[PDB]
């Protein structure tokens, strides 16, 4: 019997959002095996960032609109679950939107708290329109995996939020597309070994290598259950 | 109110239970027909293939 | 917008007359999701009134058939407009086309038996990015009669009620503006003329022991509809002439007056800042003053 | 000219791809018609129904 | 040449015949009859009249 | 439908594809055979079979 | 962060070839993740020891008849595909077959030799007319991952090889069927989750059971250098 060691060889980055990870020396066979449980935990179980919760001031509901403001309510919703946030200690953070004036309201304006790491600064949120138009929040970003949304927190919430408050629909899952190619990988002299090769884009959140890293993790955590009882 | 309780005692009911499907319309004795039920999330209701 | 149309679908959107449509064209002048400015070349320009045009979109508000009716703002501040150009989308309109619906990825093939006759396999993914997700503006009613039992009232006052119930109403009885509820729960309180006296022997003798003492009234306040939950978007209220004002009735009459007080305002500044604008350019053209006028008072 | 515009999509012009099962990995054993379709939501909701 | 919302999207027409009459205002009907009943013209035979 | 058309796509036979001419001690070869791409389920086979 | 951890619960051993385990519960989509993972590994991957050529005296060529032999060589070649082996130590061994006279061929008559157990001590061969007609035989087996047919074999034959020396399929892999039924596990509260009923037909030396263990670890070892 011999088995094979498989070694996390290349990490290339093409863009922030791409990056292509090939893994060797795959036995025969396991190309697939590994594609393929590989892909369905990465996207499902990744964990990520997004927006949770937002206050808005003068914003009693999501559907009504105030002056000044291009975007509505829901639809400045739709904006910031799209905001791609990088947290370092703390799981749930309080992001306080505060800008003035003429002008289009990128995440940049925020204020920048120092656990926080804003992925795309340039992402618009809203656009302010009028010269006296001024726009206040407080929006709620936490940590999550997979997709949850207002609904399915609201049914267990006996966590009773104040008026106004504006649950978001969570968009937990930072991974955006991920497939494999298995390919025959250099070997200097063996013919049959393997590269495993992953084509992955995500909204920067999640880093390729530590995406790698915690999805075998807990893979290899479920295999637990089968080897220990029996 | 409807806690987790309420759920288990629908289940010991419905077990062993059955109940009958209709369709309009009524073309023969078939078009009633008796199923054991099992519960599922959502507000459909889910026919056999076969049937 | 639809990937296939066939070159009707702007006709189609034209002629539904619910997307909004410029009528001289010009350049933009205001842009607000609730207020399209528009300043007019002095070519469509009337010699006589003044030369801005002022549409006021309408957002969500109830179709017939329960169905959202919102205008979205297409184009930007400050951009040149032709006449009959696309101001606002109705509904299901894109920039001038029909949007009836939206566009997927579909695979012709047999699934597991999921796709059995006619049914559909679909990704969760349509959830994820709020696909085909309906608003629903659904109305409700709390009418408060009068009978010979006597007239019904509408007060927070509701018998033997959980406090949960009773803490989203104000003291009118009236549901909170936003607040989000589910089917079952109490958006309106309204009390009815009881009257019963029929204690069957063993009912006097419970009512002796523990007292409860029975205040006669149904509870005929407003409940949501069986397995319905969504957000209060606006409530209206009408009071009859003969009663006098609920607190509610009069604290959003109030709203509702200082609502018209700032919106003709705006108006009347808004034409205003149009017709001052055009005396200046004919003021110039023939008499060459920019120095006095600008530092001058405007009336 | 549908099949010309397929080549400028730089996709299969009998616009059959071919697909790989996201459960086991395994491959449909032939190509499928894959492609956009305009789809609409009916004034018929379940939520009714019930 | 195109108006400021066309040059914005165009959709491209695989239309072989050229379309020479524009599509008549589709409402038409509705609006011109009910023109009919009320419209001020004294000697036409038109609804009130 | 989707029944018939599964069970006529097994039992359909097909010109040489993968392993033609492969002698099989029994069924539950066969699935292994076509679970490892050793072989496609339309292929010619002499089995044995009680 | 939150784990879904699954633990053993079903054992349905009705045959010891073949055992059912039912598994509870397991998070959303990882029913077919780990149905996938196991099944591929299992099938082509599992080392085992097979017959893999044979020679008979008098039987120079696969497709000839023996002397009193009613079943031709073909059929007696598929009957000791199947034929169940346990070598200990081992890697490559040769087994002696001698019997004579009228009668059923059943592994027993197969030399003993101390270190090699037969499974199957009654697993039919030969069925043997005339008392004249003698069966005398030497089978190889091996050791190896997986299955490798007889045309595969002659796809990799550098080496050379004698007359009379009938290859034939080797059946490494001790997995005989295996399959995962994904059905509905709604666990008390969240209904989303599901069931692993992993159906599986060993081949009789290993158990299932064990089977499954040792497919966990292949797999693992492969983890071992990504988990750090």
């Amino acid at each position: 019997t011999e088995f094979l060691k498989p070694r996390l060889v290349d990490i290339e980055q093409v863009s922030s959002t791409h990056a292509k990870v090939t893994l060797e020396p795959l036995e025969r066979g396991f190309g697939h095996t590994l594609g393929n449980a590989l892909r369905r935990i990465l996207l499902s179980s990744m964990p990520g960032c997004a927006v949770t919760e937002v206050e808005i001031d003068g914003v009693l509901h999501e559907y009504s609109t105030k002056e000044g403001v291009q975007e509505d309510i829901l639809e400045i919703l739709l904006n910031l679950k799209g905001l791609a946030v990088r947290v370092q200690g703390k799981d749930e953070v309080i992001l306080t939107l505060n800008k003035s004036g003429i002008g289009p309201v990128t995440a940049a304006d925020i204020t920048h708290d120092g656990d926080v790491e804003i992925v795309k600064p340039q992402h618009v949120i809203c656009h302010l329109t009028d010269e006296n138009a001024s726009i206040s929040m407080r929006i709620k970003v936490q940590r999550g995996r997979g997709y949850v949304p207002a609904s399915t927190r609201i049914h267990s919430e006996e966590d009773e939020r104040p008026i106004g408050r504006l649950l978001v629909d969570a968009c937990y899952s930072p991974v955006e597309r991920i497939a494999y190619n298995v390919e025959a990988a250099r070997v200097e002299q063996r013919t049959d070994l393997d590269k495993l090769v992953i084509e992955m884009e995500t909204n920067g959140t999640i880093d390729p290598e530590e995406a790698i890293r915690r999805a075998a993790t807990i893979l290899a955590e479920q295999l637990e259950a089968f080897v220990d009882l029996r | 109110r409807e806690e987790a309780v309420v759920w288990d005692i629908l289940d010991e009911v419905i077990r062993e239970h059955p109940v009958l499907l209709n369709r309009a319309p009524t073309l023969h004795r078939l078009g009633i027909q008796a199923f054991e039920p099992v519960l599922i999330e959502g507000k459909a209701i889910q026919l056999h293939p076969l049937v | 917008k639809p990937l296939v149309g066939t070159g009707m679908e702007r006709a189609v959107a034209v002629d539904s007359g619910v997307t909004a449509v410029a009528k001289r064209g010009g350049v933009v002048q205001y842009v607000d999701a609730s207020r399209i400015v528009i300043k007019v070349n002095e070519d469509e320009m009337y010699p006589g009134e003044a030369g801005i045009d002022i549409y006021n979109l309408t957002k969500y508000t109830r179709s017939n058939q329960n169905t959202c009716i919102n205008q979205m703002p297409c184009v930007s501040l400050g951009e040149p407009v032709e006449r009959g150009d696309v101001l606002a989308d109705g509904p299901s309109t894109d920039l001038g086309e029909l949007a009836l619906g939206q566009n997927m990825r579909v695979a012709f093939m047999p699934w597991n038996g999921y796709n059995f006759e006619d049914s559909i396999l679909v990704s969760e993914r349509v959830v994820q990015e709020d696909r085909f997700t309906t608003i629903h503006i659904q109305e409700l009613a709390c009418v408060s009669r009068d009978t010979k039992l006597g007239p019904e009232e509408i007060t927070a006052d509701i018998p033997n009620v959980g406090e949960a119930a009773l803490s989203k109403l104000d003291e009118s009885g009236i549901v909170y503006i936003g607040a989000e509820v589910t089917g079952g729960d109490i958006l309106v309180g309204k009390v009815t003329p009881k009257g019963e006296t029929q204690l069957t022997p063993e009912e006097k003798l419970l009512r002796a022991i523990f007292g409860e003492k029975a205040s006669d009234v149904k509870d005929s306040s407003l409940r949501v509809p069986n397995g319905v939950s969504g957000t209060v978007i606006d409530v209206q209220v009408f009071t009859r002439d003969g009663v006098e004002k609920d607190k509610r009735a009069l604290e959003i009459e109030e709203m509702q007056l200082k609502q018209a007080k700032k919106d003709l305002s705006e108006e009347l500044q808004i034409l205003e800042a149009g017709l001052f604008s055009r005396i200046r350019a004919v003021l110039v053209a023939g008499g060459v003053e920019a120095e006095k006028l600008d530092k001058l008072p405007r009336d | 000219e549908i099949k010309e515009l397929l080549k400028l999509g730089d996709l299969p012009t009998s616009g059959q791809i071919r697909l790989y099962d996201g459960r086991t990995g395994e491959q449909f054993e032939r190509p499928v018609t894959v492609g956009y379709m305009y789809m609409l939501k009916l004034n018929h909701l379940v939520d009714d129904k019930m | 040449v195109y108006s400021y919302t066309e040059k914005k999207r165009i959709r491209k027409d695989f239309g072989k015949r050229p379309q020479v009459l524009d599509v008549p205002y589709l409402l038409s009907i509705q609006l011109d009859s009910f023109q009919k009943f009320i419209e001020q013209d004294p000697e036409g035979q038109y609804g009130l009249e | 439908q989707d029944v018939v058309l599964g069970l006529y796509y097994m039992t359909r036979d097909c010109v040489n594809a993968k392993g033609e001419g492969m002698v099989l001690t029994g069924p539950k070869e066969a699935e292994r055979l076509y679970r490892s791409g050793l072989a496609s389920l339309h292929a010619r086979v002499k089995v044995r079979i009680t």
